[PDB]
RNA sequence: AGAGG
DNA sequence: CGATCCTCTCGA
């Protein structure tokens, strides 16, 4: 389930439960055809490319699948209003701060990556410990493992030290 | 550093009144961190500290001695009977406000070295000084007055913030400048610069 | 040529960091060498926090030219890109 | 408000764990068939021995800096023995008619479950715990 | 308290670092690798005094 | 090398107390222990001051200069 | 006799025993602080070497110059040398030392306390002689020497507080102890199996009763008796380290007064 | 006479060292529990006897106070340290014209000492002083 | 090398004042005293003596850093009573608690003999 | 080896299934073996995978096992990175190595190659063949002392 | 490489750094002399004139002070040394080299420069002392401690240049790594050990304490909070005044094992509107974790407000312990009577075990299953009792260590230690492999010239059965040193190695960077990836987000 | 100076690691970390 | 190049 | 090709 995603909702939900007062005992004012069209609008909104052709518009849809899910899966008719209790007022609220807060978790050109990439891979790599296998709880798991692993796969060595084949 | 493996230097200095003080009034010379401790596992440490209290109070020799039958049990007996608890633990109270703190500290003697290497020895700063020779980039040395060094390593950060004019004025206005007259046709650095 | 149509553009309407920090900067450096001031520096003295205060108040007419990989450009002044960051 | 609740409890067990100051106590109703309390005491201060019968209460009043007591015209809700301020954080509808309330007193907590909490509590950061003998 | 075992050279104190090397005249068998179309191998470090 | 005037963690007047215990310990016969009692070091950091204490003087004065 | 009660348990040349009753936590222990560092004394401050051809070095002497014990009296007859209206130092703010030795058997010449001598005018003050505990009568051994060996030096001595440096304490260790039971909970005692096993009754445990076990604790009490020992270096008498301590402190008070009536 | 010999890395191949004279040489038929877990002797066929186990260590090695109680590499940086501290490193420094030199003002011998460093002199010769340290965590500097 | 002077902890710079008082803007009838060249010696002492006085609603002392000889100390009053006055009947009352215990020690080390 | 997967009823169950785990690669004459599951088989050799099933294949074992030595040591790093060098090594064709044999040798700048290794030998065949730099690498205006097309200089300021 | 793609620089610092924890998280301390040394070239404006013309004033040795007076020309005036220094009305245009002062932009590093993180811009703090000061809540980017390490100064000499430090590189803006989507800084050590202490239940506070407290916070809006106890004598809780450093508006969510709203255990965490209702504040939330008070922080309130909080935190944690103090005695490695009896118990079983496991197989009575030798089948399984043994001896300790125990409270609010510590120390130090195998025969059939040939025992193969308070025998000694000695040197051929690796992925990756429509291109123009991370998405705005509909039972999603 | 008299030099299979026969001849803690670890040995 | 952080 | 930097004395 748990998967690294723009935009924390659990947190916008618990902002505007709280900014809006949100009380369990009342009944929301919120229209089917609100909630349903509301987060149908929202998405179409949640823009990463802009270009008017069908390539940029299909990689854009492609872009924000994953995140939509979310959207769709937290922003469901059911949940707006049985778990959350959301007001329109408070709702309309949501999916402004969801865009903004979506148009804001996008990157911006001239971001040097590959720098960025390599020390991200460098660092971590730099504080591993013990060259003796880790996965290697038995002798029959005792396969390439921490920087000589690292090392191998890196230099793309034809030469590979434990080749082993996991068959199903 | 004292004699088991750990390295220090100072962080402050405190004068005797600011210092948690006991209830006989003595004061510690040294204030080491507990968390200096459980990572490295050097109990050794604690021992020569135990021992040592022990030593100083009894006016003895303190038989550190590896491979020997000496004990926590057998000091900290000995200890218990010279007033102190046996665990190196003493009552303490905060120096600035007077109150006992809450918890009991390991106090006691331990022996550190005074170690090569002073900050003073080390401070160094240079805004513009002598240059090299040949590649007329900052000197080498501290003695020399010369350059810290902006390497590779360095240059890969700045490229990763995105900070290109940074790193320009770092490797240009800082260290080596030059402007040469470049040839129009050739593209080289062959052109009789008669300036004025 | 080369350019590309004002009203036919897909980048983000929206300054980058280094949009920001680049323009702050050469705002900042004409400020510190005694060019006008397109706002009242009511209290202010820093040439940076005086840019920061022409951004704010949109009074920075700077027009920063987007590269395109094939070796087009997209011109967007200061005055119209979103400043959310 | 005024007091929004008044009953007298009998402690069941008492538990310290792991704490030495704190105390957590299972308390039942006198009156009540279903009322359940579980609630978190500084024994130091009013110590709570087992088969004990208490007078809690949850008031309003007797939002601005504290202002220490001073022997003046300082006349509390206080004519009892252990006095607290708590925040309600959630409410629980154990099924039927049965609401459970919570309350955190800066940590120590408290669960009072019942039926006619209607007019009593909201989810406001006011409470105020008054035991009594 | 001086030790000696030291020699002063133009003034200065040098000491002689014990170098460490694989003995001589003896007799020793390695095992050949994999790649290697010799399996095993009996060499001797041969010198004189 | 020569014994501390006062003790480095509380300041007891140190410097004086060195003869009487190195004759305490000779002519008296005595164990450093009870010497250090007889003295008044009662507080450890002032016994380690004296106990500790490797006087270096003896052997720099040997040297004719 | 009105507020703070003083008992006095022990008393001795360098030593006193006392019970500070009915105080706050803060005076007893500002007191404390006062007592360690602000309560000023004689001390060397500066030394003039003519003459050393001993194995030790110029400062490392001065410095133990420095740690010298000398009366301090009549210090508040003295002034700082940062107060004279004088060009560097004089008779009103200081007191000039000399000290010449010379290694005159064959036999190892030891340089003591006593070998130093007052070449300035004390003007009937209580000031500048060497603090001598020593029972044979020669104090601090400053420094030894061989026979071809000689010190030459001179050393001026000016008025200061430890805060500067700890040379100038009248300080030495000062106990300081309140409730012996813990019936305050003022620290959570460690242990293994117990308390009360493991850990040390101190002697002061002999005047408080004990807390007996089948009582609530005391939660509005508040500590007030507090158990101490002043222990004089010996420039300063005993009662005097006290007496001018609860003095800088309530001189220092004062001046915060008299500093709002001036803005 | 015989009573004590020189035994080489390959010499030792072909013999059965004790440990300790006593403790590896007794009989057979309660025990201090604070004290270390000592396997028995077992093998009873010595040829040798060690002189005495902390010999294993060299200079550095036997200035540490119980580097038996030491996570290993703790014990191989101290080996370290030690060369890199100060104090009278002989008695002659007053006499000599050395490129830096480095002397403690008041050296102590340690209060918790090996017995090897009796004949390493040490507490002729110190490093370092026997300080009155606290572990606690006071104002976090 | 870098080390201040050790007298800066209690002789007051080329233009500077031992007190510093400034309204205290968070709350009403409330000062921020600044102390220069001073410690716990006089911040807990003053402190603790508020504290004593029941018209006095808040007082805290703060040293913001060891390296320098400051003191920052925060008082609040009820309605008609200066804060600024606060300090001075606390601070009064300590030098009369002190001229107590100093007569008071007297009488005893008289009537002990050594 | 335990097996997340839906049971009946829709919810996700551990049903531990048996695997085979070798020493050696054959793949290509592993995989037409009968009663196993081809769609499945595993190899830690990324290479084999490449030769067998393709670039894109090869891709997503790279990483797999680029991941793998990164998670063994209980680290996190964030997808995109390991992502960018997985893509980077694939988006010649084949598998290009990190080495002055992988990268150092494809067709980018002069300048920008002889930054790394071969230093000389690089500013020698670009002798040979009339090289040009567009000078639009990170090293060549660090080389030239020039603000590099990097986050700050990756556009331009008008008036 | 040494000339061209790195140099030795201009305005540029080295010394001793040292912790601070009355200094801000961007803040740097910079000793005068440094500062002396060090200068910015300053145009004249009417803005600045009247305080530059007094910098000028005060010289090159009084700290706000400057050297050269840049005139029209760009002739130098050198202040040390000037005939008219006492003169100099300074006019528009002229270019003052001031001093280094407080609150200017300044690149602070550590070497080796392995990520972004290990170089940023700094508020400058000019103090006494030889040191460069730090907060400690910075040490893990730079990965530094104060047991002697250096770090470098380098300061901006543009207007433009210094605004790229403030504005990309500053400490509050580099909190939230993009390398991990998770923050790399937090609360550390003291501050991390007395969170969790001052956060217990049973933790107390009086009047006196809570003003100081409160006040020790600078942002604090002057009001006292009203105390969670109001009967004789009004007490608070730790957990409130700590409550104090958390802005409004913070919302913070955890459940970890027992929790369960009533949390019985005090444990996991419930803040709301930033004030704390249950649970101990400990690393899991105070710490650089994925969903702790700081990604929330950063991303809701602001880095600038973020970075404000460790600040906060400090002050009102630091002072409480400070006044409450906190050891590490030999005492807390010292385990129970009977607990010791228990552990010996265990390695008693464990070899008596492998006692058998070796009668079985000098019997060949051992039949070794499929793929692996009858040897070392039997080496796998005389390891893996040993280990076993380790383990419970060291669990058996663990379980007997009090909540008074010095050692286990850091390892509780995971400042420092861990099981194995305690399990070493206290209980059992257990097998030494070299070459992951057990100790080796080095000797002809045997490991020590102290056994006989052919001895396969625990003691004969590297066991220490001894703990580190209990002392390693002279065979454990040697064989733990031989173990010791495999680590130091695979430190030594890690470092060497992960050295290399670093920056070869930085060469080849260096030119790679998003351009005018995100697409992740090198200096040729040839895409790599045609949307960045295959989203276009920046790497830090990123966190893990349970998807709802993927999970649980039909019947589950219906309803 | 005793410790820098007693060191021994082994230049340029697996030496480094603390063997077996280093025991009462080499010893096992003095040893340089890094560059040369293991190679700069004492007795 | 060597000696050492 | 074989981590970074830092101080450093010394021939030739
Ligand atoms: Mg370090
Ligand atoms: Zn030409
Ligand atoms: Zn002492
Ligand atoms: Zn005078």
């Amino acid at each position: 389930a748990n998967w690294p995603l723009p935009v924390n909702i659990r947190r916008i939900i618990q902002n505007a439960q709280q900014t809006f007062h949100i009380d369990h005992t009342k009944p929301s004012d919120l229209t089917i055809k609100d909630i349903v069209l509301g987060v149908k609008d929202l998405q179409e909104n949640l823009l990463v490319l802009r270009g008017k052709n069908e390539i940029i518009q299909n990689a854009q849809r492609d872009a924000v699948t994953l995140f939509c899910c979310l959207l769709r899966s937290r922003l469901a008719t059911r949940r707006v209003l049985q778990e959350y209790r959301l007001t329109k007022q408070a709702f309309d609220w949501v999916l402004s701060n969801i865009e903004a807060q979506f148009l804001r978790s996008v990157v911006h050109p001239g971001e040097m990556v590959g720098v960025l990439a390599a020390q991200s891979i460098g660092e971590p790599a730099t504080q591993m410990t013990l060259n003796t296998f880790h996965f290697a709880g038995v002798a029959s798991k005792k396969v390439t493992s921490g920087v000589p692993r690292l090392k191998e796969i890196l230099n793309v060595a034809k030469n590979m030290k434990t080749p082993s084949l996991t068959v199903y | 550093a004292s004699r088991h493996g750990q390295k220090g230097t100072i962080g402050i200095t405190y004068r005797r009144e600011d210092m948690p003080f006991t209830a006989e009034g003595i004061v510690p010379d040294l204030i080491i961190n507990p968390h200096a401790i459980p990572s490295r596992m050097t109990v050794a440490h604690l021992i020569e500290c135990l021992l040592s209290k022990v030593a100083a109070l009894s006016g003895n020799e303190g038989d550190a001695s590896p491979f020997t039958d000496i004990t926590v049990e057998g000091i900290s007996k000995l200890l218990r009977e010279h007033g102190y608890q046996s665990r190196g633990f003493e009552v303490m109270y905060n120096g600035h406000t007077g109150k006992k703190l809450m918890a009991q500290i390991f106090f006691g003697p331990t022996y550190y070295q005074r170690l090569r290497h002073m900050v003073d020895d080390k401070i160094h700063a240079r805004a513009r000084g002598p240059m090299q020779v040949l590649t007329r980039q900052p000197v080498e040395g501290r003695s020399r007055d010369g350059g810290l060094r902006f390497g590779e390593m360095e240059r890969d950060c700045m490229i990763a913030h995105g900070a290109a004019s940074f790193l320009k004025e770092r490797l240009m206005e800082a260290s080596d400048a030059f402007r040469v007259h470049i040839c129009g046709i050739c593209g080289l650095m062959t052109v009789i610069a008669k300036l004025n | 040529e080369k350019a590309i149509p004002k009203d036919q553009r897909a980048t983000t309407p929206y300054m980058t960091k280094y949009e920001r920090a680049r323009i702050l900067g050469t705002r900042a450096l004409q400020i510190s060498m005694n060019a006008p001031v397109f706002v009242d520096l009511e209290g202010e003295t820093d040439p940076l926090r005086i840019a920061m205060k022409e951004l704010a108040e949109k009074k920075i007419p700077l027009v920063i030219r987007r590269y395109l990989p094939d070796g087009s450009f997209e011109d967007w002044s200061v005055e119209e890109l979103i400043v959310d960051l | 408000s005024n007091t929004l609740f008044d009953d007298i409890f009998q402690v069941s067990e008492v538990d310290p764990g792991r704490y030495n100051k704190v105390c957590r106590i299972e308390a039942a109703s006198t009156t009540q068939d279903q009322c359940k309390l579980t609630l978190d005491i500084n024994v130091e201060l009013f110590p709570v021995a087992a088969q004990d019968s208490l007078t809690v209460t949850i008031a309003s009043s007797l939002t601005r800096s504290w202002r220490p007591p001073q022997a003046g015209d300082r006349s509390l809700a206080d004519d009892y023995d252990y006095v607290m301020y708590g925040t309600a954080y959630k409410f629980e509808e154990v099924s039927k008619d049965l609401i459970a309330v919570y309350y955190s007193f800066g940590g120590l907590l408290m669960r009072l479950e019942g039926n006619y909490r209607n007019l009593n509590n909201l989810k406001q950061e006011n409470a105020y715990l008054l035991i009594r003998r | 308290f001086d030790m000696g075992g030291y020699f002063i050279i133009n003034g200065s104190e040098k000491v002689l670092i014990a170098q460490e090397r694989s003995a001589g005249n003896i007799v020793q068998v390695f095992k050949k690798a994999a790649p290697s179309p010799i399996s095993h191998v009996a060499e001797i470090r041969s010198a004189l005094e | 090398m020569i014994v501390p005037v006062r003790c480095f963690s509380c300041g007891k007047v140190v410097g004086d107390k060195w003869e009487s215990y190195l004759n305490l310990l000779q002519e008296d016969e005595l164990d450093e222990g009870t010497a250090l009692s007889r003295l008044g070091l009662k507080r450890y950091c002032c016994r380690r001051m004296i106990l500790t204490h490797v006087d270096l003087i003896e052997k720099f004065l040997r040297y004719n200069p | 006799e009105e507020g703070p009660q003083v008992k006095i348990r022990e008393a001795s040349k360098d030593n006193v025993d006392f019970i500070l009753s009915n105080v706050d936590l803060a005076m007893a222990n500002s007191l404390r602080r006062v007592m360690i560092a602000e309560i000023p004394t004689l001390a060397i401050d500066s030394v003039e070497v003519e003459t050393n051809t001993t194995v030790l070095a110029d400062e490392f002497i001065a410095h133990r110059l420095g740690l010298i014990p000398l009366q301090s009296m009549d210090i508040e007859q003295l002034e700082y040398s940062r107060d004279c209206f004088c060009e560097d130092h004089c008779d009103k703010c200081s007191v000039v030392l000399t000290l010449q030795a010379f290694g005159e058997s064959e036999s190892t010449t030891n340089v003591y306390s006593k070998d130093l001598v007052i070449v300035s005018n004390l003007m009937g003050r209580n000031i500048g002689h060497p603090i001598i505990q020593d029972k044979e009568g020669n104090g601090v051994l400053i420094c030894k020497l061989r026979k071809g060996q000689e010190l030459k030096l001179t050393c001026v001595a000016k008025k200061g507080i430890a805060k500067e440096h700890a040379k100038w304490g009248p300080a030495a260790a000062i106990e300081f102890e309140y409730d012996p039971w813990n019936k305050l909970k003022h620290t959570d005692y460690w242990y293994e199996q117990d308390s009360a096993k493991e850990w040390p009754q101190s002697k002061n445990c002999e005047y408080e009763d004990p807390p007996n076990e089948g009582d609530p604790f005391d939660y509005k009490a508040q500590a007030d008796t507090f158990y101490m020992n002043v222990e004089s270096v010996g420039s300063i008498p005993v009662d005097q380290v006290v007496v001018r301590g609860i003095d800088t402190l309530q001189k220092k008070v004062a001046s915060i007064l008299l500093a709002l009536t001036q803005m | 006479e015989g009573l004590v010999e020189y035994i080489d890395a390959e010499e030792e191949e072909s013999i059965l060292i004790a440990m300790q004279p006593e403790d590896l040489e007794p009989a057979e038929a309660d025990v201090d529990p604070a004290k270390r877990i000592r396997v028995s002797h077992h093998a009873t066929t010595f040829t040798h006897c060690e002189i005495h186990p902390s010999m294993i260590l060299g200079v550095a090695a036997s200035i540490i106070p119980f580097p038996d109680h030491n996570q290993s590499p703790r014990n191989t940086y101290q080996s370290a340290m030690g060369k890199q501290a100060m104090g009278v490193f002989l008695t002659n420094y007053n006499v000599r014209m050395d490129t830096m030199a480095n002397i403690l003002y008041y050296p102590q011998k340690p209060l918790g000492t090996t017995r090897a460093m009796e004949y390493l002199k040490f507490r002729e010769l110190p490093a370092g002083q026997n300080a009155i340290v606290a572990i606690a965590c006071y104002s976090g500097y | 090398m870098n080390a201040p002077d050790r007298f800066e902890l209690f002789l007051l710079g080329e233009g500077e004042s031992k007190l510093k008082i400034d309204p205290d803007t968070k709350a009403p009838n409330a000062v921020v005293i600044t102390f220069e060249k001073e410690d716990h010696t006089l911040g807990n002492l003053i402190r603790a003596e508020l504290l004593n006085d029941r018209k006095v609603l808040f007082a805290a002392y703060k040293v913001e850093h060891p390296f320098f000889a400051r003191f920052k100390l925060r008082i609040q009053t009820t309605e008609g009573y200066d804060p600024k006055d606060a300090l001075k009947n606390a601070c009064n009352s300590i030098i009369n608690k002190l001229g107590a215990l100093k007569t008071n020690f007297e009488t005893e080390w008289n009537l002990q003999t050594l | 080896y335990d097996r997340k997967v839906p049971s009946p009823t829709g919810e996700y169950v551990k049903e531990p299934e048996w695997v085979l785990e070798t020493d050696g690669v054959n793949l290509s004459e592993v995989m037409t073996v009968p009663g196993i599951d081809p769609t499945r088989i595993y190899t830690n050799s990324f290479i084999d995978i490449m030769e067998v099933l393709g670039i894109e294949a090869g891709r997503a074992a790279l990483y797999k096992e680029v991941y793998n030595v990164i998670a063994s040591d209980g680290s996190y790093v964030n997808y995109r990175h390991m992502a960018l060098l997985v893509d980077v090594m694939t988006t010649q064709g084949g598998l290009t190595s990190v080495t002055r044999h992988g990268f150092n040798r494809s067709n980018t700048g002069a300048l920008m190659r002889c930054s790394f290794e071969e230093t000389v030998e690089i500013l020698f065949e670009a002798g040979a063949s009339a090289e040009l730099d567009d000078c639009r690498g990170v090293s060549e205006n660090v080389i030239l002392g020039q603000m590099a097309p990097i986050g700050t200089g990756a556009f331009d300021v008008m008036i | 490489r040494g000339n061209l793609m790195g140099k030795r620089v201009d305005f540029s610092a080295r010394t001793v750094i040292s912790g601070d924890p009355n200094l801000e998280l961007d803040q740097v301390g910079v000793p005068k002399s440094i500062a002396k040394t060090l200068t910015y070239p300053e145009v004249v404006t009417p803005y600045n004139i009247d305080r530059l013309t007094q910098l000028v004033r005060n010289g090159p040795n009084e700290h706000p002070g400057a050297k050269y007076v840049i005139r029209d020309s760009g002739d130098r005036i050198d202040l040390r040394y000037s005939k008219r220094a006492g003169d100099i009305q300074l006019q528009y245009g002229w270019k003052v080299e001031r001093h280094i002062m407080d609150n200017d932009p300044v690149l602070f590093n550590r070497q080796p420069s392995l990520h972004k993180m290990s170089m940023m811009a700094h508020r400058v703090k000019v103090i006494p002392y030889s040191t460069f000061r730090l907060n400690l809540s910075v040490t893990s980017p730079y990965n530094a401690d104060f047991d002697g390490d250096e770090m470098n100064l380098h300061v901006p000499q543009s207007e433009e240049t210094r605004a790229e430090l403030s504005q990309l590189c500053a400490v509050p803006l580099q909190i939230v790594s993009p390398q991990s989507n998770k923050p790399c800084m937090g609360i550390v050590q003291d501050t991390l050990c007395g969170i969790r202490k001052l956060t217990l239940r049973d933790t107390f506070i009086e009047l006196d304490q809570v003003l100081n407290m409160l006040y020790w916070v600078p942002d604090w809006d002057g009001v006292i909070p009203t105390p969670a106890i109001i009967k004789p004598k009004p007490l608070w809780s730790g957990k409130q005044i700590l409550s104090v450093a958390i802005p409004n508006g913070i919302h913070l969510q955890r459940f970890d094992e027992g929790t369960t709203l009533l949390s019985p255990k005090d444990n996991g965490m419930l803040i709301i509107d930033g004030q704390i209702i249950f649970g101990v504040v400990e690393k899991k939330t105070v710490g650089s974790s994925n969903g702790g008070l700081i990604h929330v922080v950063t991303r809701e309130k602001g880095p600038q407000v973020c970075a404000k909080l460790f600040g906060n935190i400090q002050k009102v944690v630091n002072f409480w312990l400070l006044h409450n103090g906190f050891s590490t005695g030999i005492g807390d490695t010292i385990a129970d009577g009977p607990t010791m009896r228990e552990i010996t118990e265990t390695i008693a079983e464990a070899k008596k075990k492998v006692l058998d496991v070796t009668k079985e197989a000098q019997a060949n009575l051992l039949t070794a299953k499929h793929g692996m030798t009858l040897r070392e089948s039997f080496e796998d399984n005389v390891v893996r009792f040993l280990n076993e043994a380790r383990d419970k001896a060291g669990r058996l300790a663990e379980v007997n260590l009090k909540d008074l125990n010095n050692v286990k409270q850091m390892v509780m609010a995971g400042s420092k230690g861990s099981f194995i510590n305690i399990a070493q120390m206290s209980a059992c130090v257990g097998q030494q492999s070299v070459e992951g195998k057990r100790i080796a025969f080095g000797f002809v059939d045997r490991t020590l010239p102290h056994f006989s040939k052919d001895d396969y025992s625990p003691e004969s193969k590297g066991f220490v059965e001894n703990s580190y308070l209990r002392g390693l025998t002279p065979q454990e000694f040697f064989f733990h040193a031989m173990g010791g000695r495999e680590g130091l040197i695979d430190t030594a051929v890690k470092t060497a190695e992960t050295g290399y690796i670093q920056r070869r992925l930085v060469k080849a990756l260096e030119d790679i960077m998003v351009h005018y429509d995100n697409t992740t291109r090198n200096s040729l123009g040839n895409v790599i990836q045609f949307i960045y991370g295959e989203d276009g998405m920046d790497a830090a705005h990123i966190e893990k987000q349970s998807l709802d509909t993927i999970g649980g039972s039909d019947a589950a999603f219906e309803k | 100076t005793l410790s820098h008299l007693r060191r021994t030099n082994t230049p340029i299979a697996k030496p480094r690691q603390l063997h077996n026969t280093h025991w009462g001849l080499v010893c096992p803690a003095e040893t340089p970390e890094g560059q040369a670890c293991g190679l700069v040995k004492n007795l």
